[PDB]
């Protein structure tokens, strides 16, 4: 509901978006660029199931997946940073499937 | 200068507020200052938007049950991870604009994170936080951040 309200959720232990989710992410990056948003930091996250090491690498791959979409959308490669926070920074409760759902994500951050 | 920096925080917040819409637009904007802050004293003295709507600010505790219903804006100071989680659990499902005084991370939590160091106050925006906030943010808000950094 507006380009600034942009959530990017992933399936369980999936580090790539599906055709429809990737499509919807593309028009987000398209929308951001059209309003001069220009540079982004991408931070991937996971639920707290599995090993720390797996999740960290998983969250890295999620963020890189989103980075590849922004690059394809026409945003300069140098203007994109990628981080994985693994499971360290949940937005929702991991003890419910609805919460775990919300933690499987990449947060788009716009730096000054 | 604490005085210079506090007034600049006031002006940047007034700028940010001008790009935000609340689903029920209140007659007065109510702002909660939460956690240790160094630059909020300008806010705490009260502010006025260009159209005359006032911003009334009060300090409130991290563990205030009613944080989400008692304010339209929260200005978040030094909170640890458990306190931050508590705050945003309170805000969940309520239309609340969140801004943190420090921007050392901006990974989870506040929609906007100030950087109150150096020449001009800048900020980052977390679009995932904006998405869970319940308020509407016009993308031109980032012009302000862009121009302040430059």
């Amino acid at each position: 509901p507006g380009s600034m309200s942009s959530k990017v959720l992933f399936g369980n232990n999936l580090d790539r978006l599906n055709p429809d989710s990737r499509n919807t992410l593309t028009k987000i990056a398209r929308a951001l660029l059209a309003v001069d948003i220009d540079k982004v930091r991408l931070e991937g996250h996971t639920d707290n199931y599995g090993d720390e090491g797996y999740n960290q690498k998983l969250s890295e791959r999620r963020a890189e997946s989103v980075a590849a979409v922004f690059r394809e959308a026409g945003m300069p490669a140098a203007n994109i940073e990628v981080r994985g926070l693994g499971m360290s920074k949940p937005v929702a409760d991991n003890k419910t499937r609805a919460g775990r759902s919300e933690n499987r994500r990449v947060a788009i951050i716009v730096p000054a | 200068s604490i005085e210079q920096r506090s007034n600049a925080v006031s002006q940047v917040l007034l700028g940010i507020f001008s790009y935000v819409r609340w689903p029920k637009e209140p007659a007065v904007l109510q702002l909660s200052v939460v956690g240790p802050t160094e630059y909020a004293d300008g806010l705490l003295r009260g502010m006025v938007q260009a159209n005359g709507r006032r911003v009334h600010a009060e300090r409130r505790a991290v563990d205030n049950p009613d944080l989400g219903t008692l304010c339209n804006v929260i200005y978040l100071g030094v909170v640890d991870e458990r306190e931050r989680q508590q705050v945003f659990r309170s805000l969940a499902g309520h239309p609340v604009l969140s801004i943190s005084e420090r921007g050392t991370e901006c990974s989870v939590g506040s929609m906007f994170c100030l950087n109150v160091g150096g020449p001009r106050i800048t900020f980052e925006a977390n679009l995932d936080s904006i998405a869970r906030s319940g308020v509407r943010v016009h993308p031109s808000v980032l012009k302000l951040a862009r121009r302040q950094a430059t």
